[PDB]
């Protein structure tokens, strides 16, 4: 309880998530009279207290946990003032670095500052991405244990540029005769093959890129190794309204006029069924015909020969032409490719395979028992599903092959002693429409934030072991019940993969199975009130509504072996046989391949120690260096920052070294009482100032405080300092009054 | 079987 | 995870494999042989009994017993040898570690399920078991939830109407003509040409003749008059010793008994009129969906022209404006196994197994309680 | 107040009558109180004046007899030392910091008052011995 005249509080507002308010009359234990901006009128209805605001000396601090009052208004205000007023883009919460896209360039990344951060401890400096990279480089010396920097956020938040600078730090401080040129020259390739225009923004990355920077026994840089995970294979063949698939297809179509590409017989970007679907072939302000050239130049610098480059573009033209193969039904249970079909003719020319062999194997599938073998016709729907699964399988193998040749250039012969690894992964996503891609993205973000919550819980158990404090005080948010909902048997993915193979399964009967299995059995699964074709998952960040329409089309891969063996028979050019050189994997659905890829990622990260960077995007319009409250709060919830802060507010947020406590509150402690050691001095003085110890704890090195007690001490400190100013001013002012009065008497 | 047929 | 075993006890063949496989890993005749001759050579290495392909290879030396006839297991000691050979020699898998999906024909004796379960839990100590109607699996195998499945094995034929995933148990017809009664009739008609096949090993030459050379007439009387009037249908085959035998109008005459069981002196109507009489027991709202989706199943439906003869002769019975369709996939011999492989891999199925805990609590009667 | 005090105070008061009516302004009351050895705050002065409004504070005039109860009410060491020791522990106070706090906190004074009282009391480092300065300012 503190509320008085001239107190300040935050109030909610549909326009800006909180308004500042002046408290105009003291509270009495029932409705509050408040002054505001724009004059003053409010009476504010309590419900069966308003959030209360940090004294102005606190706001703008380097560390959001150093605030006395912790809540979403205080955090949003600190980040807003630091970004708008001080032009500082980096901030800390707990261990987590928080980074905001200035979204115009800055001086801040200069080599002078890079050198200024080297050797510094994380609290010695104002926050910067180099402080995280430096802590990683320190921890890798302090223990041989490898270190991971996990960069996360919405698309466009600056995850790639943050990785760029994080690597530039290691390469400047450690690096010597080079990695930097090759790694940065790899980016246009991985962006070309792996990025797409999403609904909300252009150039979203649809895969998790992981760069291992390798160090020798003396922590000079050896070299780097690039891994990839969670590739969104389904985008190859299916696209929503005003999406595109991967940029490379459009750079290729835009290059159709070039003389190298005449043989590929390419058309315009909406001639092909795998690029027509989105209805938006041109990005505003991107010339795909020039990103083509920057792609081929990035390939050339990494030493993918022009022969292999023409192989890559031949295979992509293959996939584009494959997508235009049209099947006519001849029966409910049989279909055929029509005679002399031009797309198949051009595909078989490009790939160098017999037209009539592909024409047969596209329309038929084959089974053999141990003795004898059978050939079945298949329906037009199964032929279209098989062709799409073949296109997805080609694309995924091409992507893994380009990543392997990039790795050939990035690897170095010296035996890697240890690595620091940097991860550029999409953040928790929520869209006006949410689809299987979003369900995968949010399940991966559930796993990553489980890892995060365990790491934070370990770190603060270990600090309490540094301070002989009971563990029971601390607790953490457990999101295992949602992982079990998504991942376990009879889970949402398991009932999807079942419905892929049950006869005449559909999104409509899948949804019914979901409702039957979870609807009132699980607290985290909910049905939307007015629909039978959607469901709601209660993620850690928010409730998200997923639409069942077109899960099963996206869910399904099965590649008929005889079509791979036809492609593997190709003799025209080197690359196409080389892709498929080393089953159940051909049966596995996209959801299971994603589950497995995510388990590989979590096996990679759990073997390591993480350091986190969260990126948030200030505004959707690309306006330089301006900030929107309403997006930023959504981001800070999607990043789990607000939960971490609430949980800390439940515990002991504020932690003062005794000597800093004295340096602040000497005014509080009398010249008599101070002792020959200040630790015991403050141990007494605080017991004077706050009657009940339960508000605080005494560690070996710090005083721990519950939320609010610092604001109380700063209040009473400032009021006593003003009483001292009253004494001194009253004495000097009264002297001048005496002086002029007695001069008049003189 | 057991009646109407040999098995 | 551990896969389930999927195992189908046909009368003629065992099909076995692992759930999620596309075709069965072991197929062999469900036959047990014993030596019937004096053991002259000392030290040869005698064997009390051969099973499967071993008993095929030796079959000149052996009396061959089938331990299933008409889908009933008629002596258990042989059938337990067949399962022992299936798990340990053909699949090479420990039955301790995998659920086993068995299979049965409908409307057969209740005791067959009690014993068939008891032997799995006591002898093989399987973790969990199930038993599934043959004709139900052919719908999983053929991508359908609605149809009338005609399924014909070595030992039994049955019709099972299924509409939208509900079986109609009053409309199930069972008919007891099958590949073995075709084979025994085929021996009797082959006697008309002087060829006589007598022994159990020699019967199984005739079975291979039936498989290679039989076909179903599209008009029995017209092809009878033709082959009585022309050599054009007459065709010839080599016995194992190199004797040639020549077979004429008779090669269609034996599978015609499926459509005229009076040739065997059987009471009933043929598979076509039992199919139509099965559809006439279903509710009139669903007959239009049971006149499509006639699914053929099992080996005795593999004869050339049987789908055409079925479509023709149902079309003579059904009203003139119902679309009669016969659906006969080329792998229909294995379709019961393929459907067992699908059924055993569904996650919704993993609650359905009879676990050893439940058999311990209830005893074998539980198989009737926890199952169709 | 005794007769001697009343005579000295009345004489001093009459020297301050700038209109000839035997009166001073309300706004001078505090100055007279401070000149007579009192050290009231501006708040205390306004309280004993009855929190007057601007017009009567600047132009309404009162004689000694009405002033006297207020002077009495205003009239009726360790704190002064600790107050200076806030800004100390070698017995000094920065001149810049004292100037800033006195001109920006509390009942803010002018820079000239602080310069006048501080003249000659700070050393080359810019430090004031506050015990000596305090004795000086309390006399
Ligand atoms: N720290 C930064 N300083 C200046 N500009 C930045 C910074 N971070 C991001 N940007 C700008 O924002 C753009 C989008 O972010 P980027 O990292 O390229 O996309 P994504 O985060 O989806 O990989 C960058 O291309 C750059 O123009
Ligand atoms: N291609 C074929 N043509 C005609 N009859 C066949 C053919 N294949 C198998 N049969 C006969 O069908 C029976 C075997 O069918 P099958 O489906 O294996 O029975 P089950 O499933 O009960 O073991 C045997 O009588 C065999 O002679
Ligand atoms: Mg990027
Ligand atoms: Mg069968």
């Amino acid at each position: 309880e503190l509320y008085t005249k001239y107190a300040r509080v935050w109030i909610p507002d549909p326009e800006e998530v909180w308004k500042s308010a002046e408290l105009l009359k003291d509270y009495k234990p029932k409705v509050l009279q408040l002054r505001l901006e724009e004059g003053k009128d409010l009476e504010y209805c309590l419900d069966p207290l308003p959030p209360l605001r940090n004294p102005d000396i606190l706001v703008g601090e380097n560390d959001l946990t150093a605030l006395s009052y912790l809540h979403e208004p205080a955090v949003l205000h600190n980040l807003k003032v630091r970004f708008i007023d001080s032009k500082l883009i980096y901030t800390y919460c707990g261990i987590v670095l928080v980074a905001i896209n200035p979204y115009e360039q800055l001086p801040i990344y200069g080599e002078d500052i890079i050198n200024a951060y080297s050797g510094q401890n994380m609290g010695d400096m104002d926050p910067h991405i180099f402080a995280v990279a430096e802590e990683a480089y320190k921890q890798m010396a302090r223990d041989e244990r490898n270190q991971s920097i996990i960069v996360s956020g919405e698309s466009g938040a600056g995850k790639t540029v943050s990785a760029k600078y994080a690597m530039r730090y290691f390469a400047t401080v450690s690096g010597s005769a080079n990695v930097e040129e090759k790694v940065l020259a790899s980016n246009p390739i991985m962006e070309s093959i792996g990025n797409a225009k999403t609904t909300r923004n252009d150039n979203s990355s649809r895969f998790g890129k992981y760069i291992e920077i390798g160090f020798d026994k003396r922590y000079r840089i050896i070299g780097a190794n690039m891994r990839t995970y969670l590739l969104e294979k389904s985008r190859v063949v299916f696209q929503a309204e005003e999406e595109r698939n991967y940029h490379i297809f459009y750079q290729l179509c835009a290059s159709a006029a070039l003389p190298e590409f005449k043989t590929l017989r390419l058309g315009n970007a909406n001639y092909f069924h795998y690029t027509k679907q989105g209805g938006s072939p041109v990005i505003d302000g991107i010339d795909d015909a020039k990103e083509m050239v920057n792609t081929r130049q990035a390939c050339t610098l990494l030493g993918i020969s022009d022969s292999y480059q023409m192989g890559i573009f031949r295979i992509l033209a293959g996939i584009l032409h494959l997508g235009n193969v049209e099947f006519a039904s001849r029966d409910s249970d049989s279909c055929a490719i029509p005679p002399k079909h031009d797309p198949l003719t051009i595909f078989c020319d490009l790939m160098g395979v017999d037209y009539e062999e592909m024409a047969h194997w596209l329309c038929h599938r084959k089974l053999a028992t141990a003795t004898e073998t059978y050939i079945k016709p298949i329906s037009k729907l199964h032929a279209i599903n098989a062709r799409d699964a073949l296109a997805k399988h080609i694309y995924a193998n091409l992507f893994n092959w380009i990543v392997d040749h990039v790795n050939k250039a990035l690897h170095s012969t010296v035996k890697q002693h240890s690595f620091i690894g940097v991860l550029d992964i999409y953040g928790f996503e929520t869209f006006e429409i949410n689809s299987f891609e979003q369900f995968c993205i949010n399940y991966a973000n559930e796993k990553l934030q489980q890892q995060f919550n365990m790491h934070v819980f370990k770190l603060e158990q270990e600090e309490y072991m540094k301070e002989q404090i009971p563990w029971t005080l601390i607790d953490f948010y457990d999101n295992q019940p949602c992982i079990n909902l998504i991942e376990a048997k009879m889970g949402v993915l398991d009932l999807l993969d079942e419905e892929c193979k049950m006869p005449k399964g559909s999104d409509d009967t899948w949804a019914q199975k979901l409702y039957n299995t979870h609807l009132n059995k699980c607290a985290l699964f909910e049905k939307p009130r007015l629909s039978n074709k959607a469901f709601i998952i209660k993620h850690f960040a928010d409730k998200v509504e997923y639409q069942c329409e077109g899960f099963l089309e996206k869910n399904k891969d099965t590649v008929y072996e005889e079509q791979i063996k036809v492609l593997k028979s190709s003799k025209k050019f080197k690359l196409l046989p080389e892709l498929f050189q080393d089953s159940k994997e051909h049966k596995k659905t996209v959801g299971h391949q994603f589950r497995n890829s995510l388990h590989l990622l979590m096996e990679t990260l759990n073997a390591t120690t993480p350091h986190y960077v969260r990126c948030i995007k200030p505004n959707d319009f690309k306006f330089p260096f301006t900030f929107d409250e309403k997006r930023a709060v959504q981001q800070l919830r999607a990043c789990g920052v607000l939960e971490t802060i609430r949980i800390s507010a439940a515990g002991f947020p504020s932690r003062w070294t005794y000597q800093e406590f004295f340096s602040r509150y000497r005014v509080l402690m009398k010249q008599k009482d101070v002792l020959s050691d200040r630790k015991q001095t403050c141990k007494n003085v605080l017991e004077k100032l706050i009657l009940d110890k339960d508000k605080y704890q005494f560690g070996k090195t710090k005083i721990f405080f519950r939320a609010g007690q610092v604001a109380y001490l700063e209040k009473i400190r400032a009021d006593k300092l003003r009483a001292a100013c009253i004494r001194i001013q009253k004495t000097i002012r009264g002297w001048l009054m005496r002086k002029k009065y007695m001069r008049m008497r003189r | 079987w057991x009646a109407x047929c040999p098995a | 995870e551990t896969t389930a075993l999927v195992c189908d006890n046909g009368s003629g063949l065992v099909k076995a494999g692992f759930a999620g496989d596309d075709a069965p890993r072991a197929v062999f005749p469900s036959i047990v042989g014993r030596p019937r001759h004096q053991g002259v050579m000392v030290g040869m290495g005698q064997k009390d009994s051969y099973v499967g392909d071993e008993a095929q290879s030796k079959r000149g030396i052996l009396t061959l017993k089938y331990p299933i006839e008409h889908g009933i297991i008629t002596n258990w000691d042989d059938m337990e040898k067949i399962w022992h050979h299936t798990f340990y020699n053909e699949l090479r898998v420990a039955p301790e570690e995998h659920p086993t999906l068995l299979t049965e024909a409908p409307l057969n004796p209740k005791a067959n399920r009690e014993k068939m379960t008891q032997i799995m839990f006591e002898t093989f100590n399987v973790p969990a078991m199930y038993v599934a109607i043959q004709a139900v699996l052919s719908l999983y195998a053929s991508g359908r939830t609605t149809g009338i499945v005609l399924d014909s094995g070595d030992g039994v034929t049955h019709n099972v109407p299924i509409y939208e995933g509900y079986a109609l148990p009053h409309a199930i017809m069972r008919l007891d003509l099958a590949g073995r009664d075709l084979t025994d009739y085929l021996m009797k008609i082959l006697t008309e040409r002087g060829y006589s096949f007598v022994t159990t090993a020699e019967r199984e030459i005739v079975r291979d003749i039936k498989e290679k050379l039989c076909y179903v007439a599209l008009d029995f009387e017209n092809e009878m008059a033709t082959a009585a009037s022309s050599s054009s249908l007459e065709k010839s085959y080599e016995l194992p010793d190199g004797q040639v035998i020549t077979i004429g109008n008779e090669r269609f005459r034996c599978p015609e008994t499926l459509f005229q069981p009076s040739f065997i002196g059987m009471e009933s109507a043929g598979i076509h009129e039992t199919t139509y009489n099965s559809i006439m027991k279903c509710d009139i709202d669903i007959r239009k969906d049971l006149y499509a989706n006639n699914v053929m199943s099992g080996g005795t439906t593999m004869y050339p022209g049987i789908a055409d003869r079925m479509q023709k002769e149902i079309t003579a019975l059904a009203p003139s404006t119902m679309k009669i369709k016969i659906i006969a996939p080329p792998e229909r011999k294995y379709s019961v196994w393929i459907g067992g492989s699908i059924l055993a891999s569904l996650s919704t199925f993993q609650q359905m197994w009879i676990t050893k805990q439940e058999y311990d609590e209830a005893g074998p009667s539980i198989v009737h309680r926890k199952c169709f | 107040f005794n007769k001697d005090q009343l005579e000295e105070f009345k004489e001093a008061f009459e020297l301050f009558d700038r209109v000839g009516d035997g009166k001073i302004l309300y706004s001078q009351c505090g100055d007279v109180m401070r000149a007579l050895g009192q050290n009231p705050t501006n708040a205390e002065v306004l309280k004993v004046l009855g929190n007057p409004k601007s017009d009567e504070l600047k132009s309404r005039r009162v004689d000694f007899e009405t002033f006297l109860p207020m002077l009495q009410a205003v009239a009726k060491y360790e704190d002064y030392l600790e107050g200076f020791r806030v800004f100390d522990g070698n017995g000094k106070v920065m001149g810049a910091e004292l100037r800033h706090v006195l001109t920006t906190l509390g009942e803010k004074m002018t820079e000239e008052e602080v310069e006048t009282v501080l003249a000659g009391h700070e050393d080359s480092n810019g430090c004031i011995n506050y015990e000596a300065f305090l004795k000086h300012i309390l006399s």
